[PDB]
Order: structure tokens, then C-alpha cells, then sequence
RNA sequence: CAGUCAAGCGUUCAUAGCGACAUUGCUUUUUGAUUCUUCGAUGUCGGCUCUUCCUAUCAUACCGAAGCAGAAUUCGGUAAGCGUUGGAUUGUUCACCCACUAAUAGGGAACGUGAGCUGGGUUUAGACCGUCGUGAGACAGGUUAGUUUUACCCUACUGAUGAAUGUUACCGCAAUAGUAAUUGAACUUAGUACGAGAGGAACAGUUCAUUCGGAUAAUUGGUUUUUGCGGCUGUCUGAUCAGGCAUUGCCGCGAAGCUACCAUCCGCUGGAUUAUGGCUGAACGCCUCUAAGUCAGAAUCCAUGCUAGAACGCGGUGAUUUC
RNA sequence: UCUUAAGGUAGCCAAAUGCCUCGUCAUCUAAUUAGUGACGCGCAUGAAUGGAUUAACGAGAUUCCCACUGUCCCUAUCUAC
RNA sequence: UGAACAGCCUCUAGUUGAUAGAAUAAUGUAGAUAAGGGAAGUCGGCAAAAUAGAUCCGUAACUUCGGGAUAAGGAUUGGC
């Protein structure tokens, strides 16, 4: 017979497989549509999960109760050392989809970039693009010749740049490099760029700027093997339900003989690569500068960094971006940061925001303080002291 | 903004800490943790807990600055 | 909400379920009221409706003056009892639940109000607004 | 459940909406008829949970007609994308009320679903009453108590490794499969259009909200084996300090992690169409949205985007072993 | 008026006994096929086949109320095996 | 300790026997805690929670006068 009572669905059908994602970093599927008329700019940029924060910001809407007045709001900061341009390649269209035909390399690689290449770097002889780095030494034989290739086709240029993850807390030591499309016009430009800046790092102010409506993508937060109940948020058996209650009570009827694609199952959870969209950007941080975290009303030298280092992470001595919202994935996680995809006016997406103050007191707990010397004023002195 | 002062240990208040409690007098009292709102729950005067600030005042504790 | 709803209002916590007892803060001779359902309310499978503060409710009576008891009639929530986020940023509660008796245009039943009142409810209702002593 | 004719109803007026006397049909969610399969057993009602499908569409999208001034309402079309509730009584399916809602539409999947649950009913054995029988006993008459077994096998599903493609590593492409957002209110329009008055909208814009989904833990709440700090009982270590035992002795607080519409954030825009309304224009010297041609258009379809990446689909790139 | 050997008296009831039936009225609830109190031409109650009450007692059956609570809204976390 | 051959700890005495190691996924069995509400769940308050000792106060209807009755409902409890 029909269901009793109608329900909507259990998740996301658009969302399957809740597989574990290729690999720790997600990987960009789509990039802003390509204006042949502004000048040659990356359309993304590589960054660091820290942690969140508070914030406090006058709202300002015509309209809304809170107009004019004063709201708090949570907001994520990820870390952003600026990017090193090593390598752009090119893409040709096919009948069969674009396909990459050349990849051109610098001369000089870090050490960080090319631990990429190695599992095992501690035991090796270290020879990456050694035989690439004797192509160059001639003024442009083998490299000016591929460029020049490059440049009679591959209609979409994308760039090779790496993160500099020395200058991280984490100690990973190996650099993460991905793919940046370039956006500009004249593509003999962008290679043109791209040459120019081989061997040569960009800081993320000159890609984003104050309240643009950007996109974040990283894999989320894994959780392994989960019950139904959790993964998809069914409804729970009652009490006395023989053979465990967390569970999913029919799983298909008779016809078809099969279980159905549909049905909630058990399986992993989370470590899944995700894309979250319509992030506003409330700051871009300089790590050339104390007082990171004051505003035009705090006034108060102190860094984005809260009293004792943020949660599982540390410190931010580099640039950091700071977004309204949260976005996918947890501390220490690379994550790619995207332009958007459209114009979207909303009235919300055009808001002007001017901050206030930077809640900086320690997550390590129910923070009390923001400063060592607020601290030491409202404590007063102690034993330790002397 | 401005910051709150807790009812309860006098400890400064953030905007966003906290929790806000309106006795049914219509008196206002503000908790910087759950900790000064559970022990206030329990009857326990400020005086008698040893880290308030109105226990130290009472008790003449880093007082030096009134001659 | 509804018929009486000027203006709008932020989404504030959930707290009281229906079945719910709640104090009258009124003087119009009700002791309590009994939550039967919520107005505006969305429908889901076993989802009961919930009433927040500010929000009218479908009540009855269970204690006061005859003359009340055994018949339905509308409310309005004037303390939640559990905490709710405000957008300035703080979490805030009264000791206890109330409400007051109105018709469905949000007219008072009653004249006076005991106790202070949430913002939220009184700057939706003016006429809860006229009759409340203090507002927080 | 749907048609065909049209004597009449409808102030006139068959067909706005109905429609008698007749007649043609469709369905298998009723109940019948039959006994084809199963009696070396296919676990029977109902409820709970969950998925998908059908449309004879309750609401939402766009339209057509009216005995459509407005508002409200009725009939009809494309439409199954999206949603269709919380309770009182009853074992109930069914039914009747209370109330909210845009709406509380109808059905299937072995009258879906018991190695998924429950056992309230029916339907063993105990027992009571009424009627019947001389009696043992009978009663789709009533009542009460009455054991719910096994998955480690194959497949399906959900996740998870994995040989061979000279080796290894990195960056990619995208065939294919899936797909998602939904609905309401308030202000303004405007007491305006319309209406004698009574009453009384809509288009655009703004603030939010319902249901759903994906994340996340800055704050609040929960969680305590951090056995972290403190306190308390009984006993033991001669006393003190410090400790053991009481299956975590008990209580208060309690970071981290996990977590909650009990918390916060986010949830895209292009084309082609349906119904329908139009253009030119014959057939048919007239006329016609149609025949050739053609314009706009729905929550529809395909795209943008999002998810996996063929483990026998593919590309670029680095290095490629010396007793 | 026919008729039996006598024609259900005292009592009691939609009761564990009533098909119609979810009987009618009142109360109980916002709403009750439940419960209770009444009515009784009662298919088919009724006197040691024992009738009617009945304090106390009951791991007996049923209804409501107060306190209580994750039974539930709506799930989450922790420990041992 | 305590009313107590109740529960808890110890003395004499007797054991240290029950296949082990490593991790801490899902579902489990056993034990628990949960904000606001408080039976709306469910055939049905099933299960669980709540009360609990002792001292003092107070204790209804009904009744076979014996009970009901720990009725109900309150207050106190440590150490020196
Ligand atoms: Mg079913
Ligand atoms: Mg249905
Ligand atoms: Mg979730
Ligand atoms: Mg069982
Ligand atoms: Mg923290
Ligand atoms: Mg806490
Ligand atoms: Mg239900
Ligand atoms: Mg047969
Ligand atoms: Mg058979
Ligand atoms: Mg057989
Ligand atoms: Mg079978
Ligand atoms: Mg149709
Ligand atoms: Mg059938
Ligand atoms: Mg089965
Ligand atoms: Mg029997
Ligand atoms: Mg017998
Ligand atoms: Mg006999
Ligand atoms: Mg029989
Ligand atoms: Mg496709
Ligand atoms: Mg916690
Ligand atoms: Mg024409
Ligand atoms: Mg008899
Ligand atoms: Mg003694
Ligand atoms: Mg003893
Ligand atoms: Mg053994
Ligand atoms: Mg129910």
C-alpha cells in the first residue's frame, strides 16, 4: 500500500557518492568566466584553515530592525602566504574535451615545491628538473620555442603555483601546488605574465579585496565509519526495538527485489570535497603589520592571533583573509579560495562593511582577557611577578 | 560597543559572552560563564567566594589604589 | 503572528512545545494557559508545534474564573524561559513562561501586565507594548 | 471513475454551471465469481520507520471560461518538480471531532515492509458471563492472562582495498551516473484600481519566516575517565601529610573533542519548450495562431553550477638503478 | 383477550452479561467508540446456578489527577565487554 | 558503620581461577547524564525518573470501630 503519512527525503540525492575524496586537496571544477577585456589576474588563491573568531560590525540595511546598530558575528580566518609562480600550461579544446598539450617549468625550483615530487625525500639524490634546469642555460632554445607553441594555441592558460609552507606553523614541510586560470585578455598576455612571473611570489591583496563575494573550497572534516541515524538523519527507533534502534527499519519493499540507490545506508562520513559559495570577505590581513586586529575604533596594537596561539594551529605572522560565514573543512586543512562565478547585486553582496573590534581572547577556554598588559591591569601583579 | 561588568564576579564582559538573566522583578543580572551563573543559582553569596572581585574589595586584596 | 503582526520578526529559539503550561500575566483572572497550537506554524512528520516569545498560540485556560475555562481562545508569549540569541550578540532568558489572553486582532483581553516583557514581543504588539510595565 | 444525445433547471437562455429518459466506456485502491499455483507450511490485521513509482491535481507555477465590477468562488488545460500536519476516542483499516496550515488529494509496490520493531486484535491450551444443548460442549456474542527463533552463505545496497596496462610521482580532461531547493507572512503599492455603498486587490521593491539540504564549533547549551581541581560519607594504612577500597563511592565546577533550528553560515543563472496568447498568410479571391514560416511563454526539459571519475577512457609533465 | 406449572417479585444494568450501539442525558476534554453518574419493553440481568451492598486486603482489570522524568518534540555525549 | 548474621571496608583463613595481545569504526549488551517542555510518545506512563532512614508536627472520606494511616501534607538532621 501507498505511505501512511508523506515526509520529505532523508539528505541530498545530489550529493552521492559519500565516498572519501580523491584527494586531501579539492580540486576547483569550474573558474569564472574569462573577460578578454581586464587585465591578466588570478582567479583563485591557496590558504590555510586557522580558526574562527568573533566579530562586531555595525549592520547597515534600510530596512531591517537592526539597521544602523550593532550585531555580532562569527567569522573564519585562513592564512594566506603569498603563492609562488612556478610553470603555467596550456589548453586546447577538443571534440573530446580540453586537453593539456605543453607544460612549461622554471628554471629554479624551492626545496619546498619539488618535496612534492618524492615520497621518500629524506633517502634520495634530490634530482628534479635537474635535466629541465640544463634546458635552460641557453638563452631560449627548448623554453621560448614551447612558449611560442603555447601561444599559437591553448586557448585557456592556466598557471602552476605552489604555497610556501615553510612560513606556516605547520609542520608539514611540503608545499601544496595546484592550477590558477588566468582571467585576463590576449593570451600571448598571459603567458606573457605567467613568464614574467616565474620564480616570482603574488600576495593575495592582488587578488581579492574588501567585502567581494568570494567561494571556498577544501575537503570537509572526515568522521570514518558512521551510523545511518547520523549520516543521514533519520528518525531513530522507539525504545524497545529488538536488535538496536539506530537503524533504518525497512530498507525496500518486495518489488524490485533489490535495495534501492536511494536508501540511507551506513558508510563513511565526512572527507568529503565540498564547494561552498557566497562568502563575504571582511578583511584582508597584512602579517607586515602589528595591530592586525585593530580597527578604526579598537586602536589597540594586537594581531589577529588570540592570547596563546589560535586552537590546533598557531600563530597568522603571514597575510591572512578573513571570511564571514565558515567554510568547509577543519584547522590546518589547505583550502582554495575562488572569485565568484556570476554578478550578484543582492543588496547584501553590495554591503560596504567597516569593522568594529576582534574578539582576540584566548579559545583555549572561557576567555577572559584580550591583552597580556589587560590582563596584568585587571589582575594586578602576582607572585610570579615580582 | 561597550563591556559589561558581571553581576555576579565583576569579571568584564564581551560582547557576545555570557549569559543575560532577567529576574521576574524585572532586575537584570549578566554572567560571564556558565560557572558565575551556576553558582549563582546555588544561593552563594559573592562575599564568601574567594575570587570575586567584591570577596577581594571586602577583604582589602590589591587595594592600593584608593590613599 | 498573523492578523495582529506589525511588522516582522527575527527568528528566535524554540521553547515551548505544544502541551506546554505557561503563567497568565495578565489581570483578566487566568491563572494559566494551555498550548494547543501555534499560529504560523509549519507542518512536518511528528515535528509538535512550538511557540516562541512574541508569538500568538491557540490557548486555553486551566486555572481562573469559570467564565474562562472550557473554551479556546488566542495568546500571545511574553517570557520564554529559554534562552535565545538576539543579533546584538547576547543570549538572554526569563525564570519563567508567560502570556496574555488576546483576541485575534492582538487586543488585550486584559488591562495590566505583571513583570517585565521580552523587546521582541512588544515591539510587535502595540497593544502588549501600552500595557507592559517593563520592557527588556 | 469518464464519456455521447439533450426533455428541462438556471429572471430570458439546452450546454456559465447542472441535467432526466437512454446509451458507450475505463480501472482493478471495494466486494463478488472461479479454484489455475502453494497444505513434506511463501509467517495473515493494524500501527511504527523508509524508499520509489502512478495521476483520476488538494496546494504551489503558468493559463483558458463564467450567471468573473472588486474580493471571494466555480469549471477546465499543461502540469507528479515540490509538499500534504499535531492531537482526543477506538487494536483498528475505516469514522467523527479539536486546531494549525498554501494544503491537510487519491493509490500501488506479494491488500510494500515481523531473520526491521510491537503484539493492542484476530487465532491454541487457563478462566468468567449471557443465550443454546439433558450432557460432553457451541457462539464473526462480550471480557481477562497468554515464549515473536537463526544470517557467518550468494546476490543487491552502502562504504573499503586491490594484480595486470615499462616503473614511479605530480598536475589535469571529462564519457557516464546523480542533482534541489520549497512555501508563506508583514510593509509599500493602497484604502488606490473596481464598486452606489457595502467592501476592496494586483505588478515592481523591502524585511523576514516555513519545510528541506550541505557544512561548521567563534558564542550559548549538553556531554565528563582530563578521574583536572575542591568538598563529603564508611572503612583501612598507629596519628599527621598523603593515600587504597565502595565494579567511575557521591556532589560542585570542569578545559579539549563530539555535538544541537537548543548554536552559526550558505543554498547560481541561460537556453529550448507544454498549456496558452499572437504575426504574416493560404487553403476557401473573404476570413483564420497553421498548413509552409514564425513571436512570447510553466515550479517542465536540457544546460551553468555541484557530486563520483570509466578501478580494461584519455592527456601533459619530473625522474628513470651500474661490481 | 389468549395462554402456561408458574408467567422475573425484592433487587441490579449498554455491568465482565445489550445485537441495534459509538443507545439517550449530565459530567469529565479544545476535541473522548474510553471513564463515571443516571434512564431501562433488559436480542439474552436476577436471587445459595445465589441477588444487592460492602471496611480491609490484591505482582488482579480500567479512567482521571499531582509530583516525576529522553516515552516524545529531537536527538547528543561518556564508560566497560 | 549501622536497628540489624542488610549494603560498604578490614582481621584469621583461602584464592588471585575463568585463552591473551593491539586498536577504540558502525550496530549492539550492561551502566549513565542531558538545556526548554513534561505522556503531546504509546493499545497501555512499558521502561526509567521521582519518594525513601530517623525525630517532631499534622492526618480526610468510609468502617465490621479493629482499621484506614508511613493516609495526605509539612519542618529538622553535619562538626565542635
Ligand atoms: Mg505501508
Ligand atoms: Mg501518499
Ligand atoms: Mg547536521
Ligand atoms: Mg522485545
Ligand atoms: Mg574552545
Ligand atoms: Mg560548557
Ligand atoms: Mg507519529
Ligand atoms: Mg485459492
Ligand atoms: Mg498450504
Ligand atoms: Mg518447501
Ligand atoms: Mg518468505
Ligand atoms: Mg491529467
Ligand atoms: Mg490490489
Ligand atoms: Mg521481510
Ligand atoms: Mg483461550
Ligand atoms: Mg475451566
Ligand atoms: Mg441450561
Ligand atoms: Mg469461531
Ligand atoms: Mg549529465
Ligand atoms: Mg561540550
Ligand atoms: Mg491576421
Ligand atoms: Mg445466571
Ligand atoms: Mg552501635
Ligand atoms: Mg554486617
Ligand atoms: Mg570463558
Ligand atoms: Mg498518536
Amino acid at each position: 500500500s501507498h505511505r501512511k503519512y508523506e515526509a520529505p527525503r532523508h539528505g541530498h540525492l545530489g550529493f552521492l557518492p559519500r565516498k572519501r575524496a580523491a584527494s586531501i586537496r579539492a580540486r576547483v571544477k569550474a573558474f569564472p568566466k574569462d573577460d578578454r577585456s581586464k587585465p591578466v589576474a588570478l582567479t583563485s588563491f591557496l590558504g590555510y584553515k586557522a580558526g574562527m573568531t568573533t566579530i562586531v560590525r555595525d549592520l547597515d540595511r534600510p530596512g531591517s530592525k537592526f539597521h544602523k546598530r550593532e550585531v555580532v558575528e562569527a567569522v573564519t580566518v585562513v592564512d594566506t602566504p603569498p603563492v609562488v609562480v612556478v610553470g603555467v600550461v596550456g589548453y586546447v579544446e577538443t571534440p573530446r574535451g580540453l586537453r593539456s598539450l605543453t607544460t612549461v617549468w622554471a628554471e629554479h625550483l624551492s626545496d619546498e615545491v619539488k618535496r612534492r615530487f618524492y615520497k621518500n625525500w629524506y633517502k634520495s639524490k634530490k634530482k628534479a628538473f635537474t635535466k629541465y634546469s640544463a634546458k635552460y642555460a641557453q638563452d631560449g632554445a627548448g623554453i621560448e620555442r614551447e612558449l611560442a607553441r603555447i601561444k599559437k594555441y591553448a586557448s585557456v592558460v592556466r598557471v602552476l603555483v605552489h604555497t610556501q609552507i615553510r612560513k606556516t606553523p605547520l609542520a608539514q614541510k611540503k608545499a601544496h601546488l595546484a592550477e590558477i586560470q588566468l582571467n585576463g585578455g590576449s593570451i600571448s598576455e598571459k603567458v606573457d605574465w605567467a613568464r614574467e612571473h616565474f620564480e616570482k611570489t603574488v600576495a593575495v591583496d592582488s587578488v581579492f579585496e574588501q567585502n567581494e563575494m568570494i567561494d571556498a573550497i577544501a575537503v570537509t572534516k572526515g568522521h570514518g565509519f558512521e551510523g545511518v541515524t547520523h549520516r543521514w538523519g533519520t528518525k531513530k527507533l522507539p525504545r524497545k526495538t529488538h536488535r538496536g534502534l539506530r537503524k533504518v527499519a525497512c530498507i525496500g519493499a518486495w518489488h524490485p527485489a533489490h535495495v534501492m540507490w536511494s536508501v540511507a545506508r551506513a558508510g563513511q562520513r565526512g572527507y568529503h570535497s565540498r564547494t561552498s559559495i557566497n562568502h563575504k570577505i571582511y578583511r584582508v590581513g597584512k602579517g607586515d603589520d602589528e595591530a592586525n586586529g585593530a580597527t578604526s575604533f579598537d586602536r589597540t596594537k594586537k594581531t589577529i592571533t588570540p592570547m596563546g596561539g589560535f586552537v590546533h594551529y598557531g600563530e597568522i605572522k603571514n597575510d591572512f583573509i578573513m571570511v564571514k560565514g565558515c567554510i568547509p573543512g577543519n584547522r590546518k586543512r589547505i583550502v582554495t579560495l575562488r572569485k565568484s562565478l556570476y554578478t550578484n547585486t543582492s543588496r547584501k553582496a553590495l554591503e560596504e562593511v567597516s569593522l568594529k573590534w576582534i574578539d582576540t581572547a584566548s579559545k583555549f577556554g572561557k576567555g577572559r582577557f584580550q591583552t597580556p598588559a589587560e590582563k596584568h591591569a585587571f589582575m594586578g601583579t602576582l607572585k610570579k611577578d615580582l | 560597543m561597550k563591556v559589561e561588568i558581571d553581576s555576579f564576579s565583576g569579571a568584564k564582559i564581551y560582547p557576545g559572552r555570557g549569559t543575560l538573566f532577567v529576574r521576574g522583578d524585572s532586575k537584570i543580572f549578566r554572567f560571564q560563564n556558565s560557572k558565575s551563573a551556576s553558582l549563582f543559582k546555588q544561593r552563594k553569596n559573592p562575599r564568601r567566594i574567594a575570587w570575586t572581585v567584591l570577596f577581594r574589595k571586602h577583604h582589602k586584596k590589591g587595594i592600593t589604589e584608593e590613599v | 503572528s498573523g492578523n495582529g503582526a506589525q511588522g516582522t520578526k527575527f527568528r528566535i529559539s524554540l521553547g515551548l512545545p505544544v502541551g506546554a503550561i505557561m503563567n497568565c500575566a495578565d489581570n483578566s483572572g487566568a491563572r494559566n494557559l494551555y498550548i494547543i497550537a501555534v499560529k504560523g506554524s509549519g507542518s512536518r512528520l511528528n515535528r509538535l508545534p512550538a511557540a516562541s516569545l512574541g508569538d500568538m498560540v491557540m490557548a486555553t485556560v486551566k486555572k481562573g474564573k469559570p467564565e474562562l475555562r472550557k473554551k479556546v481562545m488566542p495568546a500571545i508569549v511574553v517570557r520564554q524561559a529559554k534562552s535565545w540569541r538576539r543579533r546584538d550578540g547576547v543570549f538572554l532568558y526569563f525564570e519563567d513562561n508567560a502570556g496574555v489572553i488576546a483576541n485575534p486582532k492582538g487586543e488585550m483581553k486584559g488591562s495590566a501586565i505583571t513583570g517585565p516583557v521580552g523587546k521582541e514581543c512588544a515591539d510587535l504588539w502595540p497593544r502588549v507594548a501600552s500595557n507592559s510595565g517593563v520592557v527588556v
